[PDB]
RNA sequence: GCAAGACUAAAACUCAAAUGAAUUGACGGGGGCCCGCACAAGCGGUGGAGCAUGUGGUUUAAUUCGAUGCAACGCGAAGAACCUUACCUGGCCUUGACAUACUAGAAACUUUUCAGAGAUGGAUUGGUGCCUUCGGGAACCUAGAUACAGGUGCUGCAUGGCUGUCGUCAGCUCGUGUCGUGAGAUGUUGGGUUAAGUCCCGCAACGAGCGCAACCCUUUUCCUUACUUGCCAGCAUUUCGGAUGGGAACUUUAAGGAUACUGCCAGUGACAAACUGGAGGAAGGCGGGGACGACGUCAAGUCAUCAUGGCCCUUACGGCCAGGGCUACACACGUGCUACAAUGGUCGGUACAAAGGGUUGCUACACAGCGAUGUGAUGCUAAUCUCAAAAAGCCGAUCGUAGUCCGGAUUGGAGUCUGCAACUCGACUCCAUGAAGUCGGAAUCGCUAGUAAUCGCGGAUCAGAAUGCCGCGGUGAAUACGUUCCCG
């Protein structure tokens, strides 16, 4: 990936960081029943009110060697292509070829 | 048609893994990250020092990386004042306190690794590659290996049209799981591109199974 | 496995994790301090509940 | 196969009468594993041609499909006697399926006791089949 | 010489070759031999319909870029509302969002606001931190300067690495001797047999190595160890629920082992390799399946995973943002899903799995709703709790061949949830509507047994978004006379 889209995920990851406290507080506001209809309002508007890089659904997995955003493995944290070299080399402990 | 990794296939079989620790699944992937990165640092920072293979262990809470060397001496310093820093980046690399351990390799034509690196480092010097292959195929095979194999590929000799050559003497028997077999490649950067090259080096097969690998 | 376009084309891997159990009754004042002496081997996470 | 020889699968006899010639009717009445409708089927036009007329199930079935069974098929070639039974029961299946009655076991009953007689859609079809054959 | 022409017969100029025989390979619209779901014999599909998805074309501001006979077309993409995003419109920055090298100043940061679509810019608070040889150095920020950074821009026909394909096709190589002036040849050659250059007989040759097979994983029978969170044969108590005391038998879980070797019996081949049949055994001649891909071919595919030679841009082909597009639509093709019904639809009652997932997660149970779902609440970091209802199946009733009590496209109305946000452009629920379709032309595809067919279940990606992909089990067939023909 080109390293300006990298740099970009990186500031993504570091304002969900930095938000993550008051965007839960304001949720729980939000769903709070005892709270009045006019805080539950208010609460809403705030929480509308955040930057957008603020929201996590914003992230992209990628590669955490190359930056690829396609075929992520979560497990690993690493695509296709890194995983496959990395595997057949022996560095991932636990993994072998399977067959049954 | 294409082949086989040949230590990826014997993974299980004669082989084992160059990483061993445990992990729950939210904690696999930043640790197999870390020991990525030491990889590529140790990799980076030993060039010079003959380092074939690099073993990372985590214990309990702490790490444990065993260096495999033919220059113990350049690894470990005058006074091993090397090894405590190389504890020191290990350290800072990954999150834990890291030991250092060297293993001296008393054989280090038996190595397809540093076997790889010399035919790569020769290359890089503009040497004859026919030379360089005959070379090292005599050594290792004067070494005490029962065969080997070396195969280059690239712009060899500065043409313009690539092509692969390889030469090899005794046996090589790669359908054979239990053959105890040693693969490495390394590229070779030269003013005209990248020549890539790949040691297989055969040194009997291993009879009793993982269980006598003592896994 | 191939960088661009095969999919029939793959590598299929596996990880197993085995667990084993132990139980140890009427244990000895020896037993808890043998069990803690006892040194951590690389590549086996061991819990220990009383 | 060129140079292999395979050998005929061997099919267990039907759990009822012990009869390889009913358990190959089912199979071949018998649609994607549904054996169990199959058998329905079988089962509730035997016990229905065995009400109409006190006769063994097994003897009523095999006569009426010797009597159905060409010696030549459809343009004409010459058959094996396994051919024999499988076209038997090919041609004795469809005729049921475009009769009248409200159920097919009742459907293929009607079918077996209209084909003993010689008044069956099978029947006619083979005599399409031999009024066929004699054109050579 | 009637003629057509025949006979005798040069030079200028031009090239560094033109030739003969034999050797190795390659090729042939040359030959011979064999194998393969290649054809035959069968079962079920596609081409016809509606919808899903990819492509071509067209359209567009843009419809981002690759893949193109088999071997591109549910392909990169294991998941495009924003992001992703690479494209378009408009608004912005310029040593840069990111590195090293130099010169100085500043803890880093932190609270409220205003303008703006946002990027950005302006005010406004509090903090002012760490180590010391403490005369400054560690972190992070700001300012200036130039070498530079940056480029999913071009060249896969300059490359590495990786992959497809012929094709799981059966071949490919080496030593000492002999023959030839020589390049080279022999060995690998013929007759049987085999999945196999697998093996045996023949053979100026004898011997090897890699390919084949085996070693690896899984399934079928048995044994040992192990007895919980799993099991319940015997005993006892039962709230009749392994629920409880209890048991270690059985199922299972999962490590280590045993077993099959033509071993035995009966004939053949050849006096062999082999072949045929039978008993025992869970299994008999390779028991089934997976992984493993020889020497080589296609300037095959990938500079858009990554690396890399060369070329090109540098207030832009780099970087930041909001909105739009990748979802268009007279058409054509590929791959699928659902149907056309009675071996079926609906309703009521009632059985039997395997595998896998679960702590920013799966949720017992109760209440509310027709429902998607909401609220309270309980157990579970799991052989412990949970997703979870298996479905086809069996029993009973009804429908009685109708475009129907088949089909479920399209459209109107009303809602739930994820998400800052479902207009372009999400999934699901309810009421209403009820299209084509009555079995599909030339042609064409898959499959030889727990297979085809049919039925449900799970996962990767993932906030949400599978008819695709990768797995799991349930029910469970038909037919193979044979090698003419078609393909490789
Ligand atoms: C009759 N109708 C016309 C005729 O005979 N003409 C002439 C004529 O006799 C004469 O010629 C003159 N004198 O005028 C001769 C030679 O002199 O040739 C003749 N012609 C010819 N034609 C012939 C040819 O070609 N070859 C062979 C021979 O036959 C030749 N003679
Ligand atoms: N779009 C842009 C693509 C540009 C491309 N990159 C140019 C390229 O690579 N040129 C190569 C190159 O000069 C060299 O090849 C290597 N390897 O350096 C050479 C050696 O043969 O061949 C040329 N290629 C050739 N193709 C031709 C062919 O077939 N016949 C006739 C003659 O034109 C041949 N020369």
């Amino acid at each position: 990936a080109k390293k300006g889209m990298i740099n970009r995920e990186l500031k993504r990851e570091k304002t969900v960081a930095k938000y993550a406290a008051k965007r839960a507080e304001l949720k729980a506001t939000i769903a709070n029943v005892n709270a009045s209809d006019e805080e539950r309002f208010e609460a809403m508007l705030k929480l509308q009110a955040l930057p957008r890089n603020a929201s996590p659904v914003r992230l992209r997995n990628r590669c955490g060697l190359t930056g690829r955003p396609h075929g992520y493995f979560r497990k690993f944290g690493l695509s296709r292509n890194k995983l496959r070299d990395t595997v057949m080399q022996g560095d991932v402990p636990g993994v072998v070829k399977a067959s049954w | 048609g294409q082949k086989v990794h040949p230590i990826g296939i014997r993974l299980g079989v004669v082989k084992r893994h160059n990483a061993n620790w445990y992990a729950n699944p939210k904690q696999y992937a930043e640790y197999l990250l870390k020991d990525l990165q030491v990889r590529e640092f140790l990799t980076k920072k030993l060039k010079n020092a003959m380092v074939s293979n690099i073993l990372i262990e985590r214990p309990s809470g702490a790490a444990k990386v065993t260096i495999s060397t033919a220059r113990p001496g350049i690894v470990i310093g005058k006074k091993g004042e090397d090894i405590e820093k190389l504890q020191r980046e290990l350290t800072n690399i990954m999150g834990v306190p890291a030991q250092v351990s060297i293993n001296e390799i008393d054989r280090p034509d038996l190595d397809a690794r540093l076997v790889a690196e010399a035919i790569a480092s020769q290359l890089e010097k503009r040497v004859m590659f026919r030379r360089a292959m005959k070379r090292a195929v005599q050594n290792t095979m004067r070494a005490g290996a029962k065969g080997i194999k070396v195969e280059v590929s690239g712009r060899l000799g500065g043409a313009e049209i690539a092509r692969t050559e390889w030469y090899r003497e005794g046996r090589v028997p790669l359908h054979t799981l239990r053959a105890d077999i040693d693969y490495a490649t390394m590229r070779a950067e030269t003013t005209y591109g990248t020549i890539g090259v790949k040691v297989w080096i055969f040194r009997g097969e291993i009879l009793g199974g993982m269980k006598q690998v003592m896994n | 496995t191939s960088p661009h376009v095969n999919k029939d084309a793959r590598d299929q891997y596996e990880i197993r994790t085995y667990k084993r159990l132990i139980d140890i009754v009427q244990p000895t004042d020896k037993t808890v301090d043998a069990l803690m002496k006892l040194d951590l081997a690389a590549g086996v996470d061991v819990q220990i509940a009383l | 196969p060129r140079r292999r020889v395979v050998a005929a699968r061997e099919i267990l006899p039907d759990p009822k009468f012990s009869s390889q010639t009913i358990a190959k009717f089912m199979n071949h009445v018998m649609q994607d594993g549904k054996k169990s409708i199959a058998e329905s089927i079988v089962y509730g036009a035997l016990e229905r041609v065995q009400e109409k007329n006190k006769v063994d199930p097994v003897e009523f079935f095999e006569t009426t499909l010797e009597k159905v069974r060409p010696m030549v098929e459809v343009v004409p070639m010459e058959v094996r006697p396994s051919r024999r039974t499988a076209l038997a029961m090919r041609w004795l299946v469809d005729a049921a399926a475009k009769r009248s009655e409200k159920t097919m076991a009742l459907r293929l009953a009607g079918e077996l006791l209209d084909a003993a007689e010689g008044k069956g859609a099978a029947i006619k079809k083979r005599e399409d089949v031999h009024r066929m054959a004699e054109a050579n």
